[PDB]
RNA sequence: UGCGAAAGCAGUUGAAGACAAGUGCUUGUCGUUCGUUAUAAAUGGCCUCG
């Protein structure tokens, strides 16, 4: 997961994630967390997904 | 409720109806890097036969490792097998012995039973 | 979000005994008979090497007392359980009693005999009483309080008597074996001077240890035999060794993976480690320049560096050594809340696991043929990217130049069964993919020929290992 | 550490006591006096080098939606 | 009375600061603990103390959100290149077992700028065009740079630049309208 | 004797449509923002984030 | 694609519509349909907390 900075251009990452992102969200009056979907694509029989709500302050799930 | 995922397995408590745990049972790239274009045609290794023993502080585990493409030895899988222990109080198990292409070479473990308490206290197995 | 995965790249028994690395060569002046360990703290040990005794320091590794008083040879330096009384032999016959660390005074000297007195020995339970033994054949059982006349004079044996045991637990009970192959059991309490019964050992006895109450192994000529007392009869033997066996030692309930082990001399130049457990079988050994006479290792509670010790016939001796802001310091005892977050940073990786994790292909080969690089971890990297699917992506930007490095390799790896299978899919790439280079390369060809010859020879090699297979199948 | 006790309260059978705990907050506890023995003593769990534990790690730190690695 | 008289600190007090409602005072040092006393004047017990392990506290301040008054926060750095905030809110000050705390060490590119965060102050920044209010916290760079973090999500607002060596800065409001 | 009756749950439900991108996620997350809640094929499942269990 | 063992044994990869480009004709494509068991290539690589 990727956070472009646009005032530089720059990137801030967080990666090893479970799974393929499908869905990225800003989530909170001031932005506390992050909500995502993830596909576990490794499982080509079904679409596992999961939902992760991660704390913005520190990038720590807050829940899985 | 153990479900071998491919090269992980998911522990899943359906009394609570939450995972306990999720844990990666094999090598290879599973979360070393996130594959993307031809990378994603590589097939991670394959947990085929996951089975508990009957006093249940052992774990047996068969996996069939696939070959990259476009190479002289792109068709000879390669059969481990894998003898897992923890304790109760740990969530984690811990690979205690690894047996590399049992049986032979390229001949898959078609079949895994774990022994009756009768035999060695239920800490054998037999694979045909 | 979890932490990268890191690159996967004997006995215990016998890693134990793997770690007395240094080594030791001292020269002494003729044979070194006999090897003692002081039984307490610093545990120096005591050499006896043609007429002195050095006792030697367990940190230094070095002298720190002589005893040169001896003006024949002497024939032992045992020390008393306490450790303050160590007491010697002498050709001569005269048996001198020293106190340890004070080579000037004699506290005692005792004649045991005109013949020379070989075996010196402070009994083990009882302080006071002290054993000799003589080529006279009568192993007098002294007194330090009564040095005019033993306290019991044990006879019995028709040759030479160079072995005396104590058994432990049994301090009423002598043990006693003599070159008749003979080895007898005293009881001082009983009159003595008279064998409770004798145990047939075929061969001359060279030196008689009671491992434990009930088992005395009794090492003569070409082997050593276990006999247990409440049995009478030996019931294990053990006969790897070459030559005559001379010495034999037994240590128990040190920090080993194996809390008893024995040793025995060959004099063969052979030390090798027998467990009692496991039906006193071969676990190590170490070869020495000559023949081995004397053999020790560090008691039970050395407390420090452990060490063992060989004596040689050429007065070598060879010690082998086991090495064993006012408020920054406040670690919060006192407070209601710890809070700890501090994560250890991961273990060093080198400049190939470095390239794999920021994928620079390329360079992670190129750090896998380097000078000085382990041929094991030269093979996971190819490994490696194979199982990352960036094997032709590894060799697309290269030439003549930086393809030999890993045509260098392979014709070395091609021997290898464990490198056979990867070289012959690297080799297949590069081929494939660099067959115009070739034709425009003069190096990269000869770099074929040679690999030609080299693969055609491991073909003659495997078809040869059919073979051999095949007949192998006859014979069950 | 022991807590004073500041007001107690006494109606027919019960006994209420009342102690502070952090630095001005009141607690109360009530008892049967009556089947208490002569010497009693109440024990309360009080934050003590209490290490600190964070629902979202475990007890290594590692993250919980994070999957187990893979180590031979 | 004496604010520490109570539980003695083993360390020098760097930092002292009295909550802006709250009759609390907070103290922190090289000791790596917030302890924190409840200002009577005749008693002055403490209300609850956090051992940080290798945190020395250069500089703690609490922080009340100017438009949610029910956020409380405690934030402390040290000469390191993390800060730890400590969310006081609901019960987590004395009723909670546990310490909810977090650790601030992203810059987001700006690792360079910013060699430690032991000095910094949190002040409130308006946005003007939602006009909605936040906390802010400041830092001192290496070359008169200034870093401005939002106070929960911790990203990286904006930047600010001096010639010469940074010495100290202060925060100034100026009323426009209601 | 016997009876069959269903136990665990199932695949947490996404709004599976093919154009709608960005909005696939439903779950929300209360005003007071001390739970989150889910809908699954089979249930609505209330976690409290702080604790990070279902609490209903 | 079917079967089977992992080796292998048999069998497929068609038609229409629309769009673009080049010169009614040619080629290529399809977030278009019907029917059959049925190379890539926008300089673009994974965080910090010692």
């Amino acid at each position: 997961m990727s956070l472009w900075q646009l005032e530089t251009n720059s990137q801030q990452f967080l990666p090893r994630l479970n799974g393929i992102i499908i869905d990225c969200q800003v989530l909170g009056p001031q932005g506390n967390y992050y909500s995502l979907i993830l596909q576990m694509t490794e499982n080509n029989s079904n679409s596992d997904y999961q939902f992760l709500l991660l704390n913005a302050s520190d990038l720590t799930s807050k829940l899985s | 409720l153990y479900f071998p995922h491919i090269s992980a397995v998911q522990i899943f408590d359906f009394y609570k109806n939450e995972q306990v745990n999720y844990q990666y049972l094999t090598s290879g790239v599973n979360n070393s890097m996130g594959k993307v274009r031809f990378e994603l045609n590589l097939q991670d290794p394959i947990i085929t036969d996951l089975k508990f023993t009957k006093d249940g502080q052992w774990m047996i585990t068969y996996e069939i490792e696939y070959p990259p493409n476009d190479l002289l030895s792109s068709k000879d899988l390669t059969h481990i097998l894998k003898f897992w222990t923890k304790n109760d109080n740990e969530t984690n198990w811990n690979l205690k012995t690894k047996v590399i292409n049992p049986h032979g070479i390229s001949v898959p473990i078609t079949k895994i039973l774990p022994s009756p308490r009768s035999v060695n206290n239920s800490q054998g197995c037999l694979t045909a | 979000s979890t932490a990268r995965p890191r690159i996967i790249t004997t006995t215990p028994e016998q890693r134990y005994w793997r770690q007395y690395t240094s080594a030791q060569l001292v020269k002494e002046h003729n044979s070194v008979t006999h090897i003692s360990f002081n039984p307490q703290h610093p545990h120096d040990f005591a050499v006896t090497s043609s007429t002195r005794v050095q006792i030697f320091s367990s940190r230094t590794r070095q002298v720190i007392k002589t005893f040169s008083r001896f003006k024949d040879v002497v024939y032992s330096a045992s020390f008393r359980s306490d450790g303050k009384l160590l007491c010697a032999g002498d050709a001569t016959g005269l048996v001198s009693v020293y106190d340890s660390y004070n080579p000037r005074t004699i506290l005692l000297s005792i004649n045991a005999s005109t013949h020379p007195t070989h075996v010196t020995k402070f009994h083990t339970q009882d302080n006071k009483i002290l054993a000799t033994a003589s080529d006279d054949r009568v192993t007098r059982l002294w007194d330090i309080s009564n040095a005019y006349e033993p306290q019991l004079e044990l006879t019995g044996a028709t040759d030479y008597v160079r072995t005396l045991s104590f058994i432990p637990a049994a301090p009423h009970l002598v043990a006693t074996g003599s070159y008749d192959g003979l080895i007898r059991l005293y009881d001082t309490r009983s009159s003595g001077s008279t064998p409770i019964y004798s145990l047939n050992h075929d061969q001359p006895v060279e030196n008689v240890i009671a491992v434990s109450p009930t088992q005395i192994v009794s090492c003569g000529g070409n082997n050593f035999k276990v006999w247990d007392l409440t049995s009478n009869k030996k019931l294990y033997e053990r006969g790897n060794f070459n030559k005559a066996v001379t010495c034999l030692d037994y240590v128990e309930n040190f920090d080993s993976p194996m809390q008893s082990a024995l040793i025995a001399s060959s004099l063969d130049g052979h030390v090798k480690v027998f467990d009692p457990l496991d039906n006193f079988q071969v676990k190590f050994g170490w070869k020495f320049s000559g023949p081995v006479l004397s053999c020790a290792v560090s008691p039970s509670t050395a407390q420090g560096n452990r060490h063992l010790v060989a004596g040689l016939s050429s007065g070598l001796l060879a010690i082998r050594t086991k090495k064993k802001m006012r408020g920054s310091e406040y670690q919060g005892d006192q407070e209601h809340i710890i809070h700890n977050d501090k994560v250890r940073s991961q273990r060093r990786m080198r400049a190939f696991e470095r390239n794999i994790n920021q994928f620079k292909w390329s360079e992670a080969l190129d750090n896998a043929f380097v000078p000085g690089m382990a041929k094991e971890l030269t093979l996971t990297v190819l490994q490696e990217l194979r199982k990352r699917g960036k094997v032709r992506v590894a060799l697309y930007g290269r030439d003549e130049s930086t393809l030999e490095p890993l045509l260098n390799w392979c014709l070395k790896g091609i021997e290898d069964v464990r490198s056979a299978s990867i070289v012959a899919d690297w080799v297949a790439v590069v081929l494939e993919l660099y067959g115009n280079t070739l034709e425009s390369s003069p190096v990269l060809q000869e770099l074929m020929i040679d690999l030609k010859t080299k693969v055609r020879h491991e073909i003659h090699k495997s078809k040869e290992a059919q073979r051999i297979e095949g007949m192998l199948q006859l014979l069950t | 550490r022991k807590v004073p006790i500041y007001n107690a309260f006494i109606n027919k059978d019960l006994l209420n006591v009342s102690w502070l705990q952090n630095a001005t907050m009141p607690y109360f506890k009530n008892l049967q006096w009556r089947e208490i023995p002569n010497e009693y003593t109440v024990e309360i769990s009080l934050n003590w080098n209490n290490k600190n534990k964070s629902a979202d790690r475990d007890l290594h730190g590692k993250d919980l939606a994070s999957a187990t690695n893979y180590v031979e | 009375k004496d604010a520490n008289a109570s539980h003695p600190s083993h360390s020098a007090i760097q930092s002292l600061s009295f909550h802006p409602s709250k009759p609390l005072l907070l103290t922190g040092g090289y000791d790596k603990t917030l302890r924190i006393y409840h200002i009577d004047g005749k008693t002055n017990h403490l209300v609850t103390s956090l051992h940080l392990v290798g945190s020395p506290i250069q500089t703690c301040t609490f922080y009340t959100s100017l438009s949610n008054q029910n956020q409380q926060n405690i934030f402390t750095a040290g000469r390191r290149r993390y800060m730890h905030s400590w969310d006081l809110s609901l019960e987590n000050l004395t009723h909670s077992q546990t310490a909810k705390i977090e650790k601030f060490s992203r810059l987001y590119g700006h690792e360079s700028t910013q060699r430690s965060f032991e000095n910094f102050k949190v002040a409130h920044l308006q946005n003007s065009q939602t006009n909605s209010v936040h906390g802010i916290v400041l830092l001192q760079g290496n070359n008169g740079w200034i870093n401005i973090l939002h106070s929960t999500s911790g990203l990286w607002l904006m930047g600010c630049k001096i010639e010469g060596v940074i010495t100290d800065f202060c925060i100034d409001y100026q009323p426009i309208s209601r | 004797q016997y009876k069959l009756s269903v136990v665990s749950g199932g695949k947490p439900a996404l709004n599976n449509l093919s154009s709608v991108t960005g909005n696939k996620n439903i779950a929300r997350l209360s005003q007071d923002q001390r739970n989150y809640i889910i809908p699954f094929n089979n249930q609505i499942k209330v976690y409290s984030v702080e604790t990070r269990q279902c609490v209903k």
